[PDB]
């Protein structure tokens, strides 16, 4: 599909079973959701953006379908107004910017 | 206003 | 162009009569860029990100030519980490996400 960007782009994921409403965010590294419950290891983090840094939890090879294309990979876990989807999914669904 | 990870 | 996710999207803009390298933003609602002067008037504005709040000037009807394609609307100057092109530019030049 085509996702415009006259307002933010929010779609729908599945991360743990569950769909939730993510942003598609060419400007982010990681993905970042607030999903305080998942079962699972994982590694404390931090990482940074517009207001500095905050700490977050990494888990690893975790299932995450965005828009129906299925995606695995690292998933942080912090929290965020916004659940983040970022390049590290973004490039396994084939995603790309035209203009 | 929002505005995104590093 | 198409611009795949593999790297940060980073591309060479001009704004002010300078070349500056900005990450082209899809969660950005705003467009922000390292502290510098720009002409004309500006308030002052909170926005935030991941890490919280920052303050910046907001300058409104800015001329930016982002990889050769013009916009003209507000740029937000502040301590970002990065560059970055936001919605609000993003829109004006057309660009869209596919997958």
């Amino acid at each position: 599909p085509q996702i415009t960007l006259w307002k933010r782009p929010l779609v729908t994921i599945r991360i743990g079973g569950q769909l939730k409403e993510a942003l598609l965010d060419t400007g982010a590294d990681d993905t970042v959701i607030e999903e305080l419950n998942l079962p699972g290891k994982w590694k404390p983090k931090l990482i940074g953006g517009i207001g500095g840094f905050i700490k977050v939890r990494q888990y690893d090879q975790i299932p995450v379908e965005i828009t129906g294309h299925k995606a695995i990979g690292t998933v942080l876990v912090g929290p965020t107004p916004v659940n983040i989807i970022g390049r590290n999914l973004l490039t396994q669904i084939g995603c790309t910017l035209n203009f | 206003s929002l505005n995104x990870i590093x």
